[PDB]
């Protein structure tokens, strides 16, 4: 398309799935425009003029996250009490996601980016028994759904990894 | 007629936007830089996000959705009214009256308003 | 014995440039240098799988009904960038 309001219009009417509602297709994919407004003048500054295809709408399918536990175990030579900083660094940085801590994408200082999480499942196979409890689907952002024995325990792993940060894997 | 100095030569050079990472002031430090003349950036420190509208009628329908006030004449800012525009001192000193278009962006000890 | 084996991408669909950019973690911004691009093959891609197996026993080894088991499950990763998207 080369016209905003003119041959871009029937295009976003297409692709949005509603060739005869522009109204409704500028709910899913909306082009913006922006000016830089020069500090002395006002108005706009010469040249500085953009304009940004933003999807406000599209809907976005479950992100998928692989944690290869067996290639860890390996690091750690085998040990498994050496899995609980390196989860309990997981678990806090999923914290964080669903707080709206970490966005995504371009122009996250610049009104895009900041993403609702509605739900992380963790399901985990083969797990070793103190690590069993992640088996969870979670909706607090916090973690409360993960059980506070376990929550604490990884606390206390982690807790006593801060207070000497060794290299986990140092046999 | 031609004023003799370019309004860029009446702003000071600790005042033009920056132009290294060293000599970034508090907005770009806090909302962040883009160098304009070669290398440089830095990402602010200040995000805004999460904006919505608590009430939900708010917009003014004039009365029927094809109606439309229209609206004065917005005109371009035109800075060759240096009167408007340019000030006696760095310092930000409106011009003195009654002296002629000449004196406008005269001196470099001229200032921007 | 592993064949060689083509890949056929789907319809129409060509092989896609992914860009890839490093920021710098002081800064927030692209670090210098750190500027690349990756040609990968669209998904949905098709191929061959190419296996011969010679046994020297009877019967077929259940490690490699296994590996077969796992391939038919999803859980093997191919090429590059395998941390990051692909394979």
């Amino acid at each position: 398309a080369t016209e905003m309001t003119g041959n871009l219009q029937p295009a976003l009417k297409q692709a949005t799935g509603y060739p005869n509602n522009i109204s409704q297709a500028y709910k899913v994919l909306q082009p913006a425009m922006h000016v830089a407004v020069d500090r002395w003048t006002g108005g706009a500054a010469e040249g500085m003029l953009y304009s940004v295809l933003e999807p406000i709408g599209v809907t976005w399918e479950p992100i998928q996250v692989h944690l290869d536990i067996a290639r860890l175990k390996n690091y750690y030579h085998g040990k498994e009490e050496k899995l609980k900083p390196a989860i309990a660094l997981l678990l806090l940085v999923l914290r964080d996601l669903a707080n709206k801590k970490i966005p995504v994408g371009y122009g996250t200082n610049r009104g895009m980016g900041t993403i609702t999480v509605s739900q992380i499942t963790l399901n985990g196979k083969a797990l070793p028994t103190e690590l069993e409890p992640l088996n969870k689907t979670m909706t607090c952002p916090n973690l409360t759904d993960l059980d506070e024995a376990f929550r604490q325990d990884l606390s206390t792993a982690w807790k006593e990894w801060i207070a000497d940060p060794i290299d986990l894997c140092q046999q | 007629g031609l004023y003799e100095i370019a309004p860029v030569d009446l702003l000071d050079e600790t005042l033009k936007p920056a132009t290294d990472k060293k000599q970034l002031s508090p907005a770009d430090r806090v909302f962040g830089w883009v160098n304009q003349r070669g290398n440089g950036c830095y990402k602010g420190q200040l995000r805004i996000h999460s904006v919505t509208c608590q009430h939900d009628d708010a917009i003014d329908d004039f009365g029927n959705q094809n109606f439309s006030v229209p609206l004065a004449i917005l005109g371009q800012p035109k800075p060759e009214q240096a009167r408007f525009y340019c000030a006696d001192d760095r310092k930000g000193i409106p011009l003195e009256d009654g002296y002629d278009r000449d004196d406008g962006y005269s001196d470099s000890e001229q200032g921007l308003r | 014995i592993v064949d060689d084996a083509v890949i056929h991408i789907p319809n129409n669909a060509d092989v896609e440039i992914r860009e890839g950019v490093g920021i710098d973690r002081h800064f927030g911004t692209a670090a210098n240098g750190f500027k690349y691009s990756r040609a990968v093959i669209p998904k949905g891609s098709k191929f061959k799988l190419p296996l011969t197996f010679d046994s020297q026993d009877d019967g077929l080894p259940n490690a490699l009904i296994q590996l077969l088991c796992a391939l038919e499950a999803g859980d093997i990763r191919l090429g590059a960038a395998k941390t990051r998207g692909l394979g």
